RNA sequence: GCAGUGGUGGCCGAGUGGUUAAGGCGUCGGACUUGAAAUCCGAUUCGCUCUGCGAGCGUGGGUUCGAAUCCCACCCACUGCGC
RNA sequence: GCAGUGGUGGCCGAGUGGUUAAGGCGUCGGACAUCCGAUUCGCUCUGCGAGCGUGGGUUCGAAUCCCACCCACUGCGC
């Protein structure tokens, strides 16, 4: 959510920038005008409610002192108590009406405000078609070589995938992962966790469901219907399975005043993610590439909002991911996502798209995003530990970046390291593999 | 351990049904004609020799020796109706030389179809092993009354420690030397002493009773195995 | 479920033995008598329904023949119907239809009743089970390993905080009662446990398998119990409605992996090392030392699962082998324990026998169950229709495989045991078998960085 | 998530409104042959009061005297989309 | 899951039907290791309004009394 002072010309804001940003994101620029009218009506309503409450409190104080609507305290003391009770009834009716109006206005304003996106970084490519305007920033490796099989055949040739029985047990896209591919996924988790731990990240295993009252503050409405599973206990709770470990990690510091001294707070989230959308786009998107359930390792950073430090940390996060994939030998290019396909919180996003030689396509493996103070002010995570008198608080900056989604990274490893006799084990995962699987994952079945 | 005692009772009460369904599923194609009969027994060699074939099956034991020697009248006994119908529909069948009839050799009596002390030779070729060990002397006595007082009874059947006995899994065992096949028919593997003391208890006299050894070999699977049949001849006392 | 022929006395059955077993489990006898009468009635109803179906079939065949020969226009026999016009045979078909419909209703009712009586009768008991209903008194201790009387200062409830590896309050804010964040050194320790357990089981010949966490209701019914499926399982709901249930253990999806199959007897001892996150809804606190990460809603578990031959006492040898695997695991981890044989009244319906490994917690002064090894014989395979051979015999009935399961390592509880047993005054000593899988710097000691919450 | 084609027995695969669910392949047992076999004969979903009858062709239903064949829904695949 | 007591501000702690939510301890700033000021949200800001787990009720008036839920702790179930 944006600062409501950005929409108030009275304060040092102006809604013209917000309208031009709503245009850059190719969203509705008309939400800003509705928001401004709702906010300007709400300020009147709130002022009137405070004056009514003031009169009520003065009536109560007069009654209390005597027992032991232009009404001054002096003009009120010269009355009997029954008269004050009549006045209190009048005040109560007025307060009821005003509170109805104010609740309506608050709901309207917050409805128009949760659909306005963060300000954009001047580096974002302004466009709406992703396939042409996404700015490729740097290449690494050989992103043109092509090899025999795609991952959809390779996961079966090594006998590490059970799709039919998984769809019998769990349904569309359900899967069992078995044998050598469980060991490879565990090796990936170990290597990613050690890489991030050496950099100063704190590993954190999160809860897999979250209360709805908390999930609202970290997710959007689009996500709940479209992508979030709902968990039902006994007595019919309202919990949701997490779509990413960024959601619980964000709520780990909600309603806190962080000390500026400890602010580069970096966490390496480890969890299982649950998505509903698994829509397919050909054979090369089947297998374990788009599934409902997968393990993911995340980078989550809380940063100071000052001195451009947030953007330096953004560069550092994407560099950490890049080095992870260079040490694995996966060729990729870094892409600057266009402003049309950004979520509301993101002010800039970089995707790492790996080359798949058996599929002949670039596939997204890492997504790095800087949401600045969009979610910090919704969760009320404040930068300083002390507030100044007559000075609004500053919120921390929050950045998240995927380090390794294990299924997709396994697909990329299989497609990039396939030989005629099996899959070569990447040099950096050999120490985390069992003996017997430290040089080659052998083919044991034919390709379907 | 052994087969359920309830199941062994079901096997005994359904013996005829099990043999009948065998002839239903297998027709006359399971067993092959026995051409070794005439050579094996000194009887049956080359006047009017009346014969009883207990457990005639679909033939396979009397049609060979009956087209070989043309002065033999034959009685045929079998408790399965399907086997009798197959014997009758055989083109080599003629009533002037054969008299087939159904008779459960344990329950029914042979005098209802053959005259007493008339048959001069009766054959028991792989028939007694299908009978429960406690109802065999019933068969021996049932055929004791139709044998001429100087005639004999010819017997070949499984013997102890034959390979077929050793192929049977432990879940197919009804008792000592007593097994059951997948189709419900049973197999008892006789010993010389058991058969001797079973024939002596019903009024017979032993002449020859000794094992016959063979082997089975499938070259393609290179399987050669031992086989142990027990051949014998018992004779009804003259006087 | 049990074999229905165990109750038919006209077959080789004996319901008296089922009554004795239902008494030894301290369950309700007379359920056997209700079952026997419902089954004996269902058999007659099935006979009658088959006969009505035969008459309807014969009517339809006769009608077809009349029509294809171009005809000019319930003690029934074949020849009897051959002397009626088509209209009359249709008149008869209407009566057949009415009778068939009422018989079908009666049969469906009898089937449902017999089944709801059958699903509440427990498996036969192994003769080694101690017959009792008091778990605290009669649970038989079989073996003891290590020193199970030593005492140490802190319980796991303090130790998880003194190492700064546990977030309970924020977890309960995020997920609710019992939610938790595991962080820092305890994430590395959990991962080390998973690596060590998977490597051990893989060297023993188990196939590591990562299961799905959502099971469908149609399949979960066949692997779970009434009480569990009622109050113990979370329900998942997507867009639409939603028949999915979060698994309470990996034994549930792995059981449904060979569902409705004819397994070759060769390769029959299939061993699976299941790895998943388990979601249990029942978390009751019996004191302070059961809080922390001991009883939680979500945790990772490594499971043993074996499909075995039903012959030659092979599943019981496999049972001993599985409990031995778990024992050797915890002996290499250096954790003291005793093995207990659970009493009849505490086994669930599928188990014929259950062994438990109970680890000694020196900081709590108690025994806590870490491993649970069960032999459920063919009780579940019959429900899932997992046959023992590839070919069905001519006359014999189909035989089913035996299915055994045993927890290898529940990560939270094992972490609690390691923390309590390896605490020193300066931190937690790392077990020698887990130092391979720990990061550098965490291979000798996990230092205390916070004070004890009790102090 | 749409808007098309599909789903047969352990597997492959025929199937045409009146099957005996063909043919194979795999598996499993039985073998008594003197003219033994470098093979032959069979069995192989569920149910019942079993030499037979009933049910079953993804799962449920409908139309028809009759469906594995025609219709619908759902589920799961594959091909195109949305995401 | 039920049957007993509980839930105060960044922290801890007083708080009785009428508070400036007291005192401390942090922290920030200023003055020169002490002192002073500030240190939840809102507003048309030097003052008013709201907030004492979260919602409601009773009362002129509730942090205080009642109820529901949530989360704890103490016993039971399991
Ligand atoms: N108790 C009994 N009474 C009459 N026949 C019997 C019998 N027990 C078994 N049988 C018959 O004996 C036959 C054995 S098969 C052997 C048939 C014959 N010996 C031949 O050489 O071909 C079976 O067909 C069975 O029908
Ligand atoms: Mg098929
Ligand atoms: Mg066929
Ligand atoms: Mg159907
Ligand atoms: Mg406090
Ligand atoms: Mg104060
Ligand atoms: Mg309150």
């Amino acid at each position: 959510v944006l600062d409501l002072d950005l929409f108030r010309v009275d304060k040092g804001g102006d809604p013209a920038l917000i309208r031009e940003t709503q245009e850059k994101r190719f969203k509705d620029p008309g939400l800003v005008d509705q928001l401004v009218k709702a906010d300007s009506e709400w300020r009147r309503c709130r002022f009137r409610a405070d004056n009514l409450n003031k009169l009520k409190n003065l009536c109560s104080k007069t009654i209390g002192e005597k027992m032991k609507d232009d009404l001054t305290a002096d003009a009120l003391a010269n009355l009997k108590v029954s008269q004050i009770k009549k006045v209190r009834l009048l005040i109560d009716e007025a307060i009821l009406k005003c509170d109805a109006e104010r609740i309506k206005l608050e709901a309207e304003r917050f409805e128009n405000l949760r659909e306005i996106g963060n300000l954009l970084h001047p580096s974002v490519p302004i466009s709406n078609d992703e396939d042409v305007d996404n700015k490729v920033e740097r290449i690494w490796g050989d992103c043109t070589v092509r090899k025999k099989y795609s991952h959809v055949d390779l996961v079966v040739m090594v006998d590490g995938f059970e799709g039919e029985k998984g769809a019998v047990v769990a349904g569309s896209r359900g899967y069992f992962l078995k044998g050598v591919l469980v060991f490879l996924e565990q090796a990936l988790i170990q290597y990613a966790l050690r890489t991030l731990g050496s950099r100063g990240y704190i590993p954190i295993y999160t809860p897999f469901f979250m209360r709805k009252e908390v999930m609202q503050e970290v997710a959007q409405l689009s996500q709940f219907d479209e992508e979030l599973y709902k968990v039902i206990g006994k007595g019919s709770d309202e919990k949701y399975l997490i779509a990413t470990s960024e959601q619980p990690i964000a709520a780990l510091h909600r309603d806190e005043w962080l000390r500026p001294e400890d602010l580069p707070i970096k966490y390496a989230g480890l969890s299982t993610c649950f998505r509903q959308e698994v829509g397919s786009h050909g054979r090369d998107t089947r297998g374990i590439f788009r599934v409902h359930q997968f393990e993911k390792i995340e980078q989550f950073v809380y940063s100071s909002p000052h001195d451009n430090k947030s953007w330096e940390m953004f560069e550092e996060m994407i560099t950490t991911a890049e080095e992870f994939y260079q040490s694995l030998g996966i060729p990729y290019h870094i892409v600057n996502i266009v402003s049309g396909s950004l979520n509301h919180a993101a002010s800039k996003k970089l995707d790492l798209e790996a080359w798949f030689p058996g599929s002949g396509a670039f596939r997204e493996l890492v997504s790095c995003s800087n949401c600045t103070d969009y979610q910090a002010r919704r969760l009320r995570i404040r930068y300083g530990q002390t507030k100044k008198m007559m000075d609004k608080v500053e919120f921390v900056h929050m950045l998240n970046a995927t380090m390794c989604a294990t299924t997709r990274t396994i697909c990329a490893i299989l497609e990039n390291y396939q030989t005629e006799k099996g899959i070569t084990v990447p040099e950096k995962l050999k120490e985390f593999m069992p003996p017997g699987l430290q040089e080659l994952i052998p083919f044991v079945k034919p390709a379907p | 351990t052994l087969v359920s005692d309830f199941k062994q009772q079901k096997l005994e009460q359904e013996a005829q049904k099990n043999w009948d369904l065998f002839y239903k599923r297998n027709s006359t194609n399971f067993f092959k004609d026995r051409h070794w009969t005439t050579r094996e027994f000194e009887e049956l060699r080359s006047q009017k020799l009346t014969m009883l074939e207990a457990g005639c099956g679909v033939g396979n034991c009397l049609f060979p020796l009956l087209e070989e020697d043309p002065n033999i009248f034959a009685y045929a006994c079998d408790f399965s109706p399907r086997a009798i119908e197959y014997v009758k529909q055989n083109p080599l069948y003629d009533t002037e030389r054969c008299k087939v009839f159904q008779c459960d050799l344990t329950k029914d009596d042979l005098l209802d179809h053959v005259p007493p002390e008339s048959v001069d030779v009766v054959m028991l070729i792989f028939v007694l092993s299908a009978v429960h060990p406690d109802k065999m002397h019933l068969v021996l006595q049932n055929i004791y009354k139709v044998l001429k007082p100087g005639k004999s009874v010819l017997f070949r059947d499984y013997g102890l420690y034959d390979h077929a006995m050793l192929r049977f899994k432990a879940s197919s065992k009804l008792g000592e030397n007593f097994y059951v096949r997948q189709d419900g028919t049973r197999s008892y593997f006789f010993t010389d002493d058991f058969l001797a003391q079973l024939f002596m208890d019903t009024g017979y006299e032993e002449v020859v009773n000794e094992y016959v050894f063979r082997e089975t070999v499938n070259k393609k699977e290179g399987l050669c195995v031992p086989r142990v049949f027990l051949q014998s001849k018992f004779l009804k006392p003259p006087k």
